[PDB]
RNA sequence: AGCCAGGAUGUUGGCUUAGAAGCAGCCAUCAUUUAAAGAAAGCGUAAUAGCUCACUGGUCGAGUCGGCCUGCGCGGAAGA
RNA sequence: CGAUGUCGGCUCAUCACAUCCUGGGGCUGAAGUAGGUCCCAAGGGUAUGGCUGUUCGCCAUUUAAAGUGGUACGCGAGCUG
């Protein structure tokens, strides 16, 4: 998990999802792209 | 494709159906690239590149085009039945070539109507000029 | 052809022009020729869409004000300093 | 790091930075980076943005810097009382009003200019926006 | 190799205080060059900031010496080469006034 | 919305019983009862169920789509049900069933003994594979997730309890 | 089924180095392919690469049908050179001619899927142009 | 948007490399069968081999897409 | 400024969390072992000595760890000096 203030799509497969009031990036292709805004 | 290119394509098919009387039908549910390339090579070695495999048989594309002439093709729109026109020669021999195409490893999806150019039935007409 | 619907400005000045620009309009003026200048108010969105075109500043424009067509050309435009907005337009009678 | 070659005076009053800017239209290039916000750009910041955008455009096309840092900014050294004269000039700033075109660029496509100006704007303290040449 | 400028500062109280405000204030600056092994402690000024600046200069100066003893040991090695040359078994032999062979 | 548009057909021998927000579907496989959010209007039209928003509910359409999907899954479950197929990977890994308890040997120092809920039944065609069947899609998915959580497939050899459909991305230890 | 074209100039029997394990990935041997290759190269001149289809069927009896020699080496023989071009557009290596190009395209017509050989002659024209050979 | 297919011919482009075959790098970055296919976007190899992608056609059958200006919110946000 | 006694030590603490250990977890250029980094988490725990008035630091040897800070840089109507 990357915990950042600026969470971005890092490739095609990253998806922005708002879970429990938190913006998150979930990537099927690349676990390194998993992001969590915080 | 924007409407203009669609209009040129529809004019092209209307011109081709006007120019050539005979044609054949084909539906590629399990139509392999091998058999498709063979049907192309067939047309090429017989004559020029005018012969195509064009898959333009929509309910509003070929069905819109046919009211010019061969209005009987309007009913054919349903269930994805394609066309292959044939300009020169009286009753060319490429009707039966699709019969062999279906015979050799195809799921039999085309169903070979033959569109009754001589106003015949759907069953194969093996009689042709020789 | 661009046709721009306009009204004659009832009141003029700094506060009145602020009020127009707040109410999604903007001032403009037609001058040129022996006719006295005409101060008009324009709908901002319509004219912004029009002037997005490059020929807005080249062709001849028709402003319809009080049911009267006037042939003009966009002489100068005042743009908002940092917004995609128009503050004022000069039309010269064509 | 831009800086006046000479200045008629060495130090300058703090002044104020009210009002809207003057260089508001894209004048030299095809695309411009305009200041929406208000503030002062240091010579270092201007240099950093120029480097970022130059590297983004791959040293292709042309870039104008429409702001020049001409106001010297003084600082007192650490651990010094409040009197004892004005502090030493440490850097130079350009006062920026909303609407000021900061950089201009052309010879590149509009998307490449947008990307270059985005990277450049990341290096600036004031909020900016992308603008294009307008006929009139 | 020119070891990078990666100085690390730690500001503490000063040794040999002399006074209440001194006993309590933290004004000495101990500087450390990372991946070098050079640690200095400057407290020869009233305030933290002057000590920190002197500490920067002193880290620079201690790396300058480290350079100097390094180059000086190379000097010594190079002269010592002049005394370890066996005037015998030749790697290569040249003859005549024109070095005619190899 | 667009999911809520499509009505859910109820095949032969599928007793639907709507009651306010509570729907009980009954089939040859089993019976499933589920209460829906108040925002959902559900009606049975002679062979089908249709869903829509109730007036005065902001997220009516999204709730309706959720309800449509849930009831369609309930239909599928009561008629033919759902099956999940796990299959263990790794030497020494195996599974067995004793009535309603899956005994797992996953390289642990203790026996792993997963109890099942009421509706789920498991079987092992082989030692490696666990095929579990049930009526409720959520429950079967949850049980499969629990078993896979016992030993999540590792990235270096794919070793662990995995879904058969799942593709385990494999990482290489770079030296 | 595993119809893959990986061979070298026919002059090398048992071309183990250039190809190696690829030709022997499955239970196929190294000897059957070479004997079939030489059996065919009896009927043609030696030294040219020859592509062949390879159906590795279960009964250990593979069906192979060959193609024409590569147009790459054929245009190399046409140019009478070995190295085609590097950094092509700046400096021109050699010059090549439409009619002999048509002579090239006419003979390989049977294998290539082209009826009007003019199209394939344009194709070989573009090939030579990229090859560094302006016609 | 999902779902079915193709995604090819020259060509395995030539070098320098240890070998380079779309994917090590340099450059050319073209032409053909053309519904369509990049001398190759990614994944894959020792090099291949091999899997998606671009695009394209098929089914379905009403909206869909991302830019702009804006109101109000969200994260950024740790202290005795 | 008609007095709010300073450093360090001792004794006794208490809180914060920006967590040193122990606990949970994500990513890893994470095979394992051992790491790196980030997230959660303050329940408990969290060296003895040599030198120096020292805090610190260096060193010796430990420890799961030898946390970082606030508390009048906590604590002299509690001690030392
Ligand atoms: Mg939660
Ligand atoms: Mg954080
Ligand atoms: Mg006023
Ligand atoms: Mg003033
Ligand atoms: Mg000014
Ligand atoms: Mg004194
Ligand atoms: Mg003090
Ligand atoms: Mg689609
Ligand atoms: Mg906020
Ligand atoms: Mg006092
Ligand atoms: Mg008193
Ligand atoms: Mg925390
Ligand atoms: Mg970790
Ligand atoms: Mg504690
Ligand atoms: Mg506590
Ligand atoms: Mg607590
Ligand atoms: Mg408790
Ligand atoms: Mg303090
Ligand atoms: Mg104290
Ligand atoms: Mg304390
Ligand atoms: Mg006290
Ligand atoms: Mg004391
Ligand atoms: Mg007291
Ligand atoms: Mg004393
Ligand atoms: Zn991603």
């Amino acid at each position: 998990m990357k915990v950042r203030a600026s969470v971005k799509k890092l490739c095609r497969n990253c998806k922005i999802v708002k879970r429990d009031g938190v913006i998150r990036v979930i990537c099927s292709a690349e676990p390194k792209h998993k992001q969590r805004q915080g | 494709a924007l409407n203009l290119q669609d209009k040129q394509a529809i004019v092209a098919e209307v011109s081709e159906v006007a120019k050539g009387a005979l044609s054949a039908v084909v539906a590629d549910s399990r139509g392999v690239t091998v058999d498709k390339m063979t049907e192309l090579r067939k047309a090429g070695r017989e004559a020029g590149v005018y012969m195509r495999v064009v898959r333009n048989t929509l309910l509003r594309r070929a069905v819109e085009g046919t009211p010019f002439e061969c209005l009987k093709d309007a009913f054919v729109g349903p269930t994805l039945i394609a066309y292959s026109m044939e300009h020169p020669g009286a009753a060319a021999r490429l009707f039966k070539e699709f019969a062999k195409a279906n015979a050799k490893f195809e799921v039999k999806a085309a169903a070979f109507e033959g569109e009754l150019i001589p106003a015949s039935q759907i069953d194969r007409l093996a009689t042709l000029p020789t | 052809m661009f046709t721009i619907n306009a009204e004659v400005r009832k009141e003029q000045g700094k506060g009145a022009s602020r009020r127009l620009r707040a109410a999604n309009k903007f001032p403009a003026i037609i001058y040129g020729g022996k006719e006295a200048p005409l101060a008009i108010e324009l709908d901002h969105d319509k004219v912004m869409n029009m002037q997005a075109k490059a020929e807005f500043y080249s062709e001849v424009l028709t402003i319809v004000v009080d049911g009267k067509e006037i042939k003009v050309k966009a002489q100068d435009v005042q743009r908002h300093p940092y917004k995609p907005k128009l503050q004022h337009i000069d039309f010269v009678r064509a | 790091m831009l800086q006046p070659k000479r200045t008629k005076f060495r130090k300058m009053h703090k002044g104020r930075n009210r009002g809207l800017a003057q260089g508001t239209d894209v004048s030299f290039g095809s695309f411009g980076l305009k200041a929406v916000g208000r503030g002062r750009l240091t010579a270092r910041q201007i240099e950093a943005a120029r480097r970022a955008m130059t590297r983004a455009v791959k040293r292709q096309g042309k870039i104008w810097i429409r702001v020049f840092p001409d106001k010297p900014i003084t600082e007192k050294p650490l651990a010094v009382r409040m009197g004892k004269g004005k502090g030493n000039v440490e850097y130079w700033v350009a006062l920026i009003q909303p609407g000021k075109v900061l950089y201009e660029m052309d010879g590149v496509p509009e998307e490449l200019a947008r990307e270059a100006f985005k990277l450049a704007a990341a290096k600036l303290p004031i909020k900016t926006t992308f603008v294009t040449k307008t006929v009139m | 190799q020119e070891q990078s400028d990666a100085i690390r500062y730690e500001t503490l109280r000063s040794s040999g205080p002399g006074g209440q405000h001194v006993n309590k204030t933290d004004s000495a600056v101990r500087a450390t060059h990372l991946a070098s092994g050079i640690s200095v402690k400057v407290q020869s000024e009233r305030s933290q900031h002057a000590n920190k600046r002197l500490a920067r200069l002193l880290i620079a100066w201690k790396l300058e010496q480290q350079q100097q003893e390094n180059s000086a040991a190379l000097k010594s090695q190079r002269r010592m080469f002049h005394h370890q040359i066996e005037r015998g078994n030749p790697r290569r032999t040249f003859t005549g006034m024109a070095f005619i062979e190899g | 919305s667009r999911v809520a548009k499509a009505p859910v057909v109820v095949p032969a021998g599928v007793d639907v019983k709507i009651n306010g927000q509570v729907i009980t579907i009954k089939g040859k496989n089993g019976e499933l009862t589920r209460t829906l959010n108040d925002a959902v209007e559900v009606k049975h039209a002679d062979n089908t169920l249709t869903f829509g928003p109730r007036d005065g509910y902001a997220d009516g359409w999204a709730q309706a789509g959720t309800a449509r999907a849930l009831l369609n899954s309930m239909v599928i479950g009561v008629t033919e049900g759902f099956t999940k197929k796990l299959q263990l990977v790794g030497v020494g890994y195996r599974a067995a069933v004793k009535g309603n308890v899956i005994n797992l040997s996953l390289g642990f120092s203790h026996p792993v003994d997963h109890q099942l809920p009421a509706g789920i039944t498991a079987e092992c065609p082989t030692q490696t594979e666990i095929v579990l069947k049930g009526a409720d899609k959520q429950v079967i998915g949850q049980v499969a997730a629990d078993l896979r959580a016992y030993r999540r497939p590792e990235p270096y050899k794919g070793k662990g309890v995995r879904y058969a459909d799942e593709v385990v991305r494999t990482k290489e230890a770079k030296k | 089924q595993a119809y893959v074209k990986l061979q070298v100039a026919a002059g090398m029997a048992n071309p183990s180095p250039p190809v190696g394990p690829a030709l022997g990935q499955q239970g196929v041997n190294i000897m059957e392919f070479c004997k079939a290759f030489n059996a065919k190269t009896d009927s043609i001149e030696k030294g040219l690469p020859i592509p062949v289809v390879i159906t590795v069927y279960a009964d250990r009896s593979f069906t192979f049908v060959t193609k024409t020699p590569p147009a790459a080496v054929l245009l190399k023989k046409a140019a009478g050179i070995k190295s085609g071009s590097g950094k092509p557009n700046k400096d021109k290596v050699g010059k090549i001619s439409r009619a002999q190009l048509q002579e090239i395209a006419q003979t390989k017509a049977a294998d290539m899927t082209g009826a009007d050989i003019e199209a394939m002659t344009r194709s070989i024209e573009g090939t030579a142009r990229s090859m560094g050979l302006v016609v």
